[PDB]
């Protein structure tokens, strides 16, 4: 906001029908321009935001992916430990026969 | 058998759950934040257009036929080095990509 305050401050809007001179292809030219580079600049704070953002996304996903991972491993580890306890029913059985 | 089957759920849940990463290129956030990029980067082509301009506002080609002066190896030496300048970082800015 204040640098652009600043440019207008320098080129007085606008189309030069006051300021003294023609309808200035250059500085009019050069308005623009400035607008540009700012507006570019400010569009790749955004940017990397969202770069940023997309980043805490994916490792996220890989956290998932991973907990899930832990996860079904133990269910498997709790459906071995019902069957060596029937195993184990197996191996009294055969201590009583 | 319930255990392998136990198995294959987890299993399971890392393939569909790449298959959801695979296939596809591009996250929300990488989506809209490359766009920041390239959008940028025709800003850049904006600000290249008008500083190119000004500095042809300010060194009126060509070879210094009229401009009071001889043939100036200082001054189209500069104007060539300038559009190296501006050319490399505009490569640069596609090389990021």
């Amino acid at each position: 906001a204040s640098r652009l305050a600043g440019a207008a401050a320098d080129l007085v809007p606008n189309i030069f029908g006051f300021a003294g001179g023609g309808s200035r292809w250059g500085a009019i030219a050069e308005a623009t321009g400035y607008v540009m580079e700012f507006s570019a600049n400010v569009m790749n704070t955004e940017a990397d935001k969202i770069s940023q953002s997309e980043t805490y996304r994916r490792r996220r996903q890989e956290w998932e992916i991973q907990r899930n991972n832990a996860e079904a491993e133990l269910k498997q580890i709790d459906a071995q430990l019902k069957s060596l306890a029937v195993r184990r029913e197996a191996a009294v059985l055969q201590k009583t026969s | 058998k319930t255990v392998l089957e136990k198995s294959k759920a987890g299993a399971q849940s890392r393939f569909d759950s790449y298959g959801k990463l695979y296939d596809e290129n591009i996250n929300a956030g990488e989506n809209q934040a490359m766009t920041l990029r390239a959008s940028a980067a025709g800003l850049t082509t904006a600000v290249q257009a008008s500083r190119l301009a000004g500095a042809a506002a300010d060194l009126v080609p060509n070879i210094f036929g009229f401009a009071g002066g001889g043939s100036r190896w200082g001054a189209i030496a500069e104007a060539t080095g300038y559009v190296m300048e501006f050319s490399a970082n505009v490569m640069n800015t596609e090389a990021d990509k």
